[PDB]
């Protein structure tokens, strides 16, 4: 009941070597669909999902331009920010951005946004009202002042409320086969004995999609998350996701712990325990 | 489809 | 203003020495974006690794998945070598068929 379209831009300066490398990437939910990289042969916006080789040449030609347009914008921004903080020419620097829209399943825009980071630290961001900006320091304050004068916020807003939402919709259709398809988790539990005398129970969820999932180790029928170790969901490499959750348990109690895996692909949640054989 | 009416910092 | 990477070396499909599968090394949460990543068999890099293309998380952190085909054994161990401007230690990590 919620989807989104996001564009991520990045520019990294190359001291003494010419122009910054610039990359633009587009996502529909967590699926990359378009990508631009100035390190390329002939920098062009290219598709990154099968369902994108349908858009016409007019799409690629247009999107490639807007990308190249942004690339020049970031080439100069890098210089401006370097002036703002009085940095020298020997240092490499980064500028990142992320704009997009979240859209309910009833077609309503849930939230629009556009946020910056210079050298990994927040810089300026368009508030949720789509009208005012939040600036991290003075530099981003200089920028905020230019954008209020030019009423820039009003353009992003128009975009986010219209074009962003319309194209998110188009992209859903093009790729419903893969974007709106539920791929369930395979769940199993492993045992790794500790030298402390007790044991670590590990619960793994394999080959699932999307990626939103909840692993919960419970005892006797009650939750246990302030003391449950986790790994960040990792990509399996074939387009699925996987994750593990572990708790330390006392020897002889293994069987009193279950792992609940909740996921869109599962009709009812999974209850998985240790199974020595 | 990207936003095109950009502005500089 | 630099975040050190989080290496995760694993396998696509569960370990079972024969049924050939894949070797994944997932580096994430680093910054700056420039990072060096090579896979290792018993000490020498694997020739032609395939790597996804850079990307980054909402928190401005970069991530990337180095990988290549392979067939697990009993006497062979794989590791992930990685260099970063944050890596005090040119951190090699070994594939534990348990995490």
């Amino acid at each position: 009941g919620s989807h989104s379209l996001r564009y991520f831009y990045t520019a990294v300066s190359r001291p003494g070597l010419g122009e910054p490398r610039f990359i633009a990437v587009g996502y529909v939910d967590d699926t990359e669909f378009v990508r631009f990289d100035s390190d390329a042969e002939n920098p062009r916006m290219e598709p990154r999902a099968r369902w994108m080789e349908r858009e016409g040449p007019e799409y690629w030609e247009q999107q490639t331009r807007i990308a190249k347009e942004w690339e020049q914008i970031y080439r100069v921004d890098l210089r401006t920010l370097r002036g703002y903080y009085n940095q020298s020419e020997g240092g490499s620097h980064t500028i990142q951005e992320m704009y997009g829209c979240d859209v309910g399943s009833d077609g309503s825009l849930l939230r629009g946004y556009r946020q910056d980071a210079y050298d990994g630290r927040d810089y300026i961001a368009l508030n949720e009202d789509l009208k005012t900006w939040t600036a991290a320091d003075f530099a981003a304050q200089i920028t905020r002042n230019k954008w209020e004068r030019a009423r820039y916020a009003e353009r992003l807003r128009a975009y986010l409320e219209g074009t962003c939402v319309e194209w998110l919709s188009r992209y859903l259709e093009l790729g419903k086969e893969t974007l709106l398809r539920s791929d369930p988790p395979e769940a199993h539990v492993t045992l790794h004995p500790r030298p402390e005398g007790d044991v670590t129970l590990r619960c793994w969820a394999l080959g699932f999609y999307p990626a939103d999932i909840t692993l919960t180790w419970q005892l006797n029928g009650e939750d246990l998350t302030q003391d449950m170790e986790l790994v960040e969901t990792r990509p399996a490499g074939d387009g699925t996701f996987q994750k593990w959750a572990s708790v330390v348990v006392p020897l002889g109690k293994e069987q009193n712990y279950t792992c609940r895996v909740e996921h869109e692909g599962l009709p009812k949640p999974l209850s998985q325990r240790w199974e020595p054989l | 489809a990207q936003f095109s009416a950009s502005a500089s910092r | 203003i630099q975040k050190t990477p989080q290496i995760q070396v694993y396998s696509r499909h569960p370990p079972e020495n024969g049924k050939p599968n894949f070797l994944n090394c997932y580096v994430s949460q680093f910054h700056p974006p420039q990072i060096e990543i090579e896979l290792l068999k018993n000490g020498k890099k694997i020739p032609n690794i395939e790597m996804s293309d850079l990307s980054f998380s909402k928190d401005w952190s970069f991530y990337i998945l180095a990988h290549t085909e392979f067939t697990p054994t009993e006497t062979d161990v794989y590791a992930c070598r990685v260099k970063h401007v944050t890596l005090k230690e040119p951190k090699t990590v070994t594939w534990d068929r348990d995490m």
